[PDB]
């Protein structure tokens, strides 16, 4: 497998020196991903599990990266006869990417914990025979390249991972598990996920990856994480210099999340001469907006998170409206939770905290405060407004009375003088989608606002106590 | 513990 000129840089003796090997690999017809997945994943074993004896950098030797080459490419393909499946045309078929994935699956240990750290890398696979989720299904795009399938490709949505394959790229199958206490579906393609309008499959607007984006989606799973308290530096470095490689490259352009990630690493550490942590957010959102339909979440809520931590209330405010307004045309199916969790966190943590910091500050004396803002007041709305909208229409109910306290209680953190400002109209101005927030207009501008008709309102209850 | 890769947040 290895070529000559894929080994003239090594040893790699720094983060540089990786760094010039994802450039050479980048610049190759195609990047070596099991190459650079085995070295990452030597390299974060050394920095982040196993620190014992560290001074610089653990130097990864040619004949120590070679070795780890053999055994996967070895176990490949002594275990996927190709001659068993042929290829019309540059195509694989279906029974061979089940095969590629079956192989890795079957070598997995038999019973492990599947949500630890650093279980992403095929240094992972090889020496402690364990892989994550999304860890699987590009083991077997790695596979696949290494058995010259240049058709399979890495498919990714904002919470799974699966394959895409075959004439045209147009077929997909599923290779990994997805979440805890779901039932296996590999073999099958993603379409009934696609047809029922679920987020885990993003509408059929998920993310079809290239080779050099498999390469970028492996830094992205780069996990600096030492513990619970402790980064290193390193390995944040490391994934910070790949990323602008790649950024430079292009190769983050159809990649949201990525650019999200960049963005946040910039805010902790920046990078003299390269473009703001915001100006990042805003890319992230328009790689939405023009490559996947603006079907995405997550580049609204990095943009929030960002506002969030820098105690920007209306921006804050405004951009999880923005991820509302996203989600609104979505139906919450089954295997959404992550996402349902997401909005459960903003809607009855975050937001609550902001703005009691926020009544804090104004009891002070603040200017400018978002409290006394009604175009605060409109986002807050607008907010609940695609939440209820995402409700209609879906298998599995969002709300419940455990969300009704938290929107009485935002609700009261503006007064009733900034709340009447807001002029609610039909198809600061603000339309409702949802027939729940239609009817509740009535209740936004008492000064006192009515708690019992919100809860009434926001709920399926319809009856109150009868004694 | 695990988080999807490039998922913000904590």
């Amino acid at each position: 497998g290895l070529k000559a000129a894929q080994k003239t840089l090594f040893p790699l003796r720094s983060i540089d020196d990786v760094v010039r090997l994802f450039a050479a690999e980048l610049g190759r017809e195609e990047p070596d991903l099991v190459l650079l997945s085995l070295v990452l994943g030597f390299v974060e074993h050394f920095l982040a599990v196993n620190r014992v004896g560290l001074t610089y950098f653990p130097v990864a030797d040619l004949s120590i990266i070679a070795a780890l080459y053999a055994r996967f490419t070895a176990q490949i393909r002594g275990a996927v006869d190709l001659s068993l499946y042929p290829r019309e045309g540059g195509v694989s078929s279906r029974e061979l990417v089940k095969k590629v994935s079956d192989v890795i699956w079957n070598s997995l240990s038999r019973s492990y914990f599947k949500d630890r750290a650093h279980i992403q890398s095929l240094f992972s696979f090889i020496t402690g025979t364990k892989l994550d989720s999304s860890g699987v299904a590009f083991a077997v795009v790695g596979a696949c390249q290494a058995l010259g399938l240049r058709d399979v490709h890495l498919a990714l949505s904002e919470d799974h991972a699966w394959v895409v394959f075959g004439p045209n790229g147009e077929q997909t199958a599923e290779v990994t598990w997805h979440g805890k206490g779901n039932e296996d579906r590999r073999g099958q393609t993603v379409n009934a996920g696609v047809a029922e309008r679920s987020w885990l499959y993003l509408k059929g607007s998920y993310m079809r990856c290239d080779r050099k984006m498999e390469v970028a989606f492996m830094v992205c799973a780069i996990n600096p994480s030492i513990d619970l308290h402790t980064d290193s530096l390193e390995l944040l470095q490391l994934q910070q210099k790949l990323l602008w490689l790649l950024y430079d490259l292009g190769h983050l352009e159809r990649y949201p999340m990525a650019l999200g990630n960049l963005a946040d690493l910039e805010e902790l550490e920046p990078t003299p001469g390269r473009p703001d942590p915001l100006t990042l957010y805003h890319k992230g959102i328009a790689s939405a907006k023009t490559y996947y339909r603006d079907e995405h979440i997550y580049p609204y809520m990095y943009l929030a998170d960002y506002h969030c931590r820098n105690r920007n209330v209306r921006e804050a405010l405004q951009a999880w409206a923005d991820t509302a307004t996203v989600i609104q045309d979505y139906n919450y199916c089954r295997e959404d939770e992550e996402i349902y969790k997401e909005f459960f966190e903003v809607a009855n943590d975050v937001i609550p905290n902001l703005l009691k910091e926020a009544a804090s500050l104004l009891e002070a004396g603040s200017q400018g405060s978002a409290l006394q803002d009604p175009e605060c007041f409109a986002h807050l709305l607008r907010f609940y407004d695609g939440i209820c909208k995402w409700e209609e229409g879906s298998p599995t109910p969002v709300l419940h009375v455990g969300w009704a306290t938290f929107l009485v209680q935002s609700l009261g953190r503006f007064e009733g003088q900034v709340r009447q400002k807001v002029r609610i109209v039909s198809v600061p101005v603000l339309t409702f989608q949802s027939e729940k927030m239609k009817g509740m207009k009535e209740l936004l501008v008492a000064t006192k606002i009515n708690s019992s008709a919100i809860k009434l309102q926001l709920t399926a209850q319809s009856q109150v106590q009868m004694k | 513990r695990w988080r999807f890769p490039a998922r913000p947040g904590t």
